RNA sequence: CCGGCGCGCG
């Protein structure tokens, strides 16, 4: 626990649990700054003691709303696939969904499995997207779906509001994105940044982007 | 008798050679090659015989077309009756209804629809009887493409218009059933089922141990899904006597792990209260998401149903209509078929949302522009008809009397599938005013379903049982 | 003698040593005397069936009977072909009486 | 009397582009016919000796031209009433501008997640669909998730087609059709027109053709002796299919359209 | 031929019938005695040119008259012809059965 | 050995 940490400081951070390691990052809660009014951070967890873990971390930091992007592998841990949206539900107010390495294994099967945990599952999730029209969760909280990681963390970065925050995690420091069965190259880290950089025009074209779908201005 | 058939050829060949008649020893050989099965070789000892010129007896010929047709061989059938109808012996409606036996399943109707045009209109010793007529409609409700609702409802006809020479039995009645059940005609398959109830056996016949998909449990699926919770009870009873258990298949757990014995109530697709929240791990743990065998419910390009409900029925299942709807409809249809026989300003806006307050002033205004961000029969009476019916003239009591004259028709040609197969009961469920929808009588029939359910196998979740002492008989606990 | 390139019919004139058409209402006549194997001749191999075309020659001369065709002409084919590239399919199924084993005519 | 039995059947029907493959298994590529000087085929042109046989066979052998762009069938789209039209339930006027126009349709697809409010055909082009969504999305993943939103030509339709619940439009037509009754000239169209949606989706459910199909991808080409004027329309296929695929330019796409629609159907 | 089908009436809902659909006569009236579900249907009188054009065989329509309207209503949903009639038989240069 | 135009015969 915070080997990882405590080498880099020791050769040469946010949250109570940094606090012991700088007293004894890639991919570890790195930040990622672009003059913002919130922040975005990586985490490698894709376990759900860590992810469990890591969001009640992010509680104690004061968020006024959380908004969290967690996704599952392809062929393997299939015996524990709805408890990391569970615990999302039931700990973030907005929670994207999406895969973390989808592999052979078709990534929409997942994205099902992980509404399973909650008494919904795509066909249900995609009915409410036909009626443009997504009804609350049973403790007030909101859920929103995609299938690719991509414009999820696109969406989630631009729904960072003031004293919000925004977790993307499963990835971590690892770099490469696992479709089928090559390796593509896929950075979170940049990604977000990019998310960053340009958020500001979206917003300010008119498009009501705090919610699926878009009021756009011209489509009513 | 030891299966030689080519010793026993070359000795019906030396028997020739000696001037022999060999017509006896072909005989008592093919006899014998039939009684140790050696159909093979019987067969085709026979069929150089019958080539040859050789006739055989009415016996070893209705032998031969059995057992060929019993075996599945139906090249030797037919060319065996071909033979015996060249030989001088006209074929009949036996022999017809033992190839008809492997016709219908071939796949192909018009095999078996081929075969009975060939009977219908030949000579009376080939005319179709009960036997025929169900070979004939197993080969079209069974069929492997297109739609033959039409072809079977004609058939129906052809037999009631022989009533005089043919009747049904139970076979007939499970196959009608399949069929109307099949194709979602649910009220056709009602009556077929009350008409096979009198059968011993009859629900055991429908279910077909369990092949072709089970149609039994096809009719109870289509029962509770529109919400015939009555026709559901009856069913079930029929099945209690039969001592037919309900097969899984009609058990089947609907999405939100419920099953028939509540899914007709005011919560349609929802789940109740239960007391504590839903162990949401636990079902996914027990629906196959360790090893991959769980069903994913995301659509998919293609032809099929994702529901698996829908597994069996032509163009998937009925759509759910819960009882308190299919009574409301069916006391409307009642009353339009009572009333056809009797001819023979801003505050205007408000009723458009739920009146939130309102009404000093300028309440109104702010809500109407703050409302745009949210943006006596006689039915089945044949007699009463034939009663009443009693240049054509354009009165249309003198045209009937016309056609009574001319003999273009007459009171013998009225005549329905009730009164010609003897459905007393059919009188008793028509032509009364249907009992309006109430809670205390939904409540009463789901504890009877509930109770009929339990005793015949079939186990109710717990979730059916909270959507209502017997929740507790069944292992559960709030 | 000579047929056509695409129909394979034999050719039109008599400058030409074309021959006679039997059109429509000389098949209607043909079909009212119940003539079927008369009307069979003049519709596969003495017009366009190129494989029994080059038999019946070989026949006549050696005068030893002539067989049914059993394929289908060339104008049948030509419109298959048409047909396909309209993107639509038409295949000749025959279904046997004895087996009822479903046989795909070559077409 | 035991008839003497004759089952013998022929059925038409629509073809799959694995069917067309399969005949033509073979592709035309190039719009040359024949050599000018030596008057030999010229290889992979629309008279090859390699794809259609030596110079029997080449009176049968079919070959297939590979479209950039699926194309509509205009028996299927055009003909009145229109197929694709009943089928979609959208007047033939949107769908004509959305396969002839330089009109863009909203929401293509279902079966995979959107999220966005755009609905209907809408004939201008979004302002924000031109350069703030791409430039915030960037480009490949953009182009990634673009087919799911808006598309146009018959590539949209050919989406709607393949992702069509039947049964669903099945239930919709009947119960819509239903209201209209328990409530007069085109109350009894409308009608008419649920009527003839059920019968038309009824029908695919119960066949092995596919709605999709409507819409070619593949080009099956006539076997040379048939075509010793389509010779020259087969051209034109290949003259703007190989122009397209070299910018690869929404005209381009019309024009391969156009080409397909003379060859199968003129004056129409 | 002109005056065996009958038109299943505009109000006739059915999974045995469609509103508007032609059948024949003696099928319209062996449905209803077997059957009460809405088998509603009204004697039409049809053309020999509107007859010929609702057969039992595509072929012999597509010979007839508009043939890409024939064929394309037909092989949308994979039509089958039993070549039952003269003139199928005599496309395919076959034996009529007559 | 492919199609158009013109003129004819029954």
């Amino acid at each position: 626990n915070g080997k990882t940490t405590t080498t880099y400081l020791i050769k040469s951070l946010l949250g109570r649990h940094n606090i012991y390691n700088i007293l004894a990052v890639p991919g570890r809660c790195e930040l990622i700054d672009e003059e913002q009014a919130f922040g975005v951070i990586v985490d490698h967890a894709n376990t759900p003691d860590g992810l469990s873990r890591l969001l009640d971390s992010v509680r104690e930091l004061k968020p006024r709303r959380i908004i969290t992007v967690i996704g599952c592998a392809g062929e393997n841990e299939r015996g524990k696939r709805p408890v990391m949206t569970k615990i999302a539900t039931e700990k973030s107010d907005v929670t994207m969904l999406t895969s973390d390495n989808p592999g052979n294994e078709d990534p929409l099967d997942i994205l099902d499995d992980m509404l399973s945990g909650i008494g919904w599952t795509m066909q249900e999730y995609l009915k409410h997207g036909e009626h443009d029209y997504y009804p609350p969760l049973s403790n007030g909280h909101r859920l929103f779906l995609h299938d690719v990681r991509r414009v999820a963390v696109r969406c989630a970065v631009a729904m960072g509001e003031e004293g919000d925050m925004v977790v993307v995690a499963g990835k971590g420091h690892e770099s490469y994105q696992l479709e089928g069965d090559k390796k593509e190259f896929y950075d979170d880290r940049e990604e977000c940044r990019e998310a960053l950089q340009y958020v500001d025009e979206l917003h300010q074209a008119g498009i009501d982007t705090s919610e699926f779908p878009w009021r756009l201005p011209e489509s009513h | 008798s030891k299966g030689n058939a080519q010793r026993g050829l070359e000795l019906l060949a030396a028997m020739e050679k000696l001037n022999y008649d060999i017509r006896q020893a072909w005989l008592i050989l093919v006899e014998e090659l039939v009684r140790t099965n050696h159909l093979e070789e019987a067969n085709k000892v026979f069929l150089k015989g019958a080539r040859g010129g050789m006739r055989a007896t009415d016996q070893l010929y209705d032998l031969m077309i059995e057992e060929d047709c019993k075996a599945g061989d139906h090249s030797n059938a037919l060319d065996i009756s071909y033979e015996m109808e060249a030989a001088g012996r006209f074929a009949t409606t036996f022999h017809f209804n033992c190839l008809l036996s492997v016709q219908a399943t071939c796949g192909i109707p018009e095999v078996a629809y081929a075969t009975f045009e060939n009977m219908e209109y030949g000579e009376d010793f080939m005319k179709p009887d009960t036997e025929t007529y169900n070979w004939v409609i197993q080969a079209y409700t069974r069929a492997d493409s297109y739609d033959r609702v039409q072809d079977v409802a004609e058939l129906l006809g052809m037999m009631v218009e022989d009533y005089k020479r043919v009747q049904p039995n139970v076979k007939t009645h499970a196959l009608l059933v399949e069929c109307f059940t099949k194709y979602c005609v649910v009220k056709e398959a009602i009556r077929h089922f009350r008409a096979l109830k009198n059968f011993e056996g009859g629900t055991k016949v429908l279910h077909n141990a369990g092949n072709f998909e089970d149609p039994l449990s096809l009719y109870l699926r289509a029962l509770c899904r529109e919400g015939r919770i009555v026709e559901l009870i009856d069913a079930l009873d029929a099945m209690r006597r039969d001592n037919q258990p309900i097969p899984p298949r009609a058990m089947i757990m609907s999405r939100k792990y419920r099953t028939l014995v509540s899914s007709w109530i005011e919560p349609l697709q929802e789940e109740a209260e239960l007391g504590y929240e839903i162990d949401y791990l636990a079902r996914y743990v027990e629906e196959g998401g360790l090893t991959g065998e769980r069903k994913r419910w995301v659509p998919r390009r293609g032809k099929t149903p994702l529901d698996p409900d829908a597994a069996g029925f032509i163009y998937s299942n009925p759509i759910e209509t819960s009882f308190k709807q299919r009574c409301l409809e069916d006391w409307k249809v009642h009353h339009r078929k009572l009333l056809r026989t009797l001819q023979s300003e801003l505050k205007e806006e408000l009723e458009a949302q739920g009146l939130p307050i309102d009404g000093t002033r300028n309440v109104l205004y702010q809500r109407v522009q703050k409302a745009r961000r949210i943006n006596k029969l006689h039915e089945g009476d044949t007699e009463f008809w034939k009663r009443r019916f009693l240049w054509f003239p354009e009165e249309p009591f003198e045209a009937f009397k016309e056609m009574r004259e001319r003999k273009v028709f007459d009171v013998s040609d009225m005549y329905t599938i009730a009164d010609v197969w003897g459905w007393t009961w059919e009188k008793d469920f028509k032509n009364k005013t249907p009992r309006r929808w109430s809670q205390e009588w939904e409540v009463e029939l789901a504890i009877v379903l509930m109770a009929k359910v339990i005793e015949l196998g079939g186990v109710p979740t717990i979730g059916d049982c909270a959507v209502i002492q017997t929740t507790h008989s069944l292992g559960y606990a709030f | 003698g000579h047929y056509a390139l695409v129909t394979q019919q034999p050719l039109r004139g008599r400058s030409k040593q074309g021959g006679q058409r039997v059109g429509e209402m000389e098949v209607w006549a043909l079909e009212g005397f119940g003539v079927a194997h008369i009307l069979q001749e003049m519709l596969t191999y003495k017009s366009d069936h190129i494989r029994a075309r080059q038999e019946v020659l070989g026949t006549t001369i050696i005068g030893g009977t002539i067989p049914k065709p059993e394929d289908a002409p060339e104008s049948f084919r030509l419109l298959v072909r048409e047909l396909r590239s309209l993107a639509l399919e038409l295949n000749h199924f025959l279904v046997s009486e004895k087996n009822f084993q479903i046989n795909r005519k070559e077409v | 009397m035991i008839d003497r039995y004759k089952h013998q059947q022929l059925r038409i029907g629509l073809v799959s582009p694995q069917q067309i493959s399969a005949w033509a298994t073979g592709e035309v590529t190039k719009p040359y016919t024949f050599h000018y000087k030596t008057n030999k085929p010229e290889k992979d042109g629309l008279f090859c000796e390699r794809i259609f046989g030596p110079i029997r066979i080449r009176r049968y052998q079919m070959g297939y031209i590979k479209l950039t762009c699926p194309v509509t069938h205009v028996w299927y789209l055009k003909r009145l009433p229109s197929y694709i039209a009943n089928l979609l339930d959208k007047p033939l006027k949107e769908l004509e501008g959305l396969v002839y126009c330089d009109f863009s349709f909203a929401r293509p697809i279902t079966k995979k997640p959107t999220f966005l409010r755009l609905r209907g055909s809408f004939e201008y082009e979004i302002q924000s669909w031109k350069y703030s969504i791409p430039l915030f999305f960037t480009t490949q993943g953009f182009e990634i998730f673009r087919n799911r939103e808006i598309s146009t030509g018959a590539g949209a339709i050919r989406e709607q087609l393949a992702d069509l619940d039947l049964r669903i439009i099945i239930e919709n037509s009947l119960v819509e059709w239903k209201q209209l009754g328990e409530e007069d000239r085109k109350i009894v169209r409308r009608k008419d027109f649920l009527v003839r949606r059920m019968e038309l989706a009824k029908h695919f459910i119960r066949t092995n053709i596919e709605p999709e199909w409507m819409v070619l991808c593949l080009l099956p080409v006539l076997p040379p002796e048939l075509r010793p004027d389509i010779n020259e329309l087969y051209r034109r296929v290949i003259y703007r299919n190989n122009t397209l695929t070299d910018l690869l330019v929404m005209c381009q796409e019309k024009l391969v359209q156009e080409a397909v629609d003379t060859l199968l159907d003129n004056g129409i | 031929q002109i005056t065996s089908k009958v038109l299943v009436s505009e109000e006739g809902m059915s999974n045995v019938f469609l509103p508007g659909e032609l059948i024949g006569l003696l099928r319209a009236e062996r449905t209803g005695r077997a059957l009460e579900e809405a088998i509603c249907y009204r004697a039409v009188l049809l053309g020999i040119t509107r007859a010929s054009l609702n057969t039992q065989s595509f072929i012999s329509e597509a010979s007839f008259q508009e043939t890409a309207r024939v064929l394309a209503k037909a092989a949308l949903r994979g039509r089958i012809d039993w070549l039952k009639g003269l003139k199928e038989n005599v496309v395919l240069g076959g034996v009529i059965p007559a």
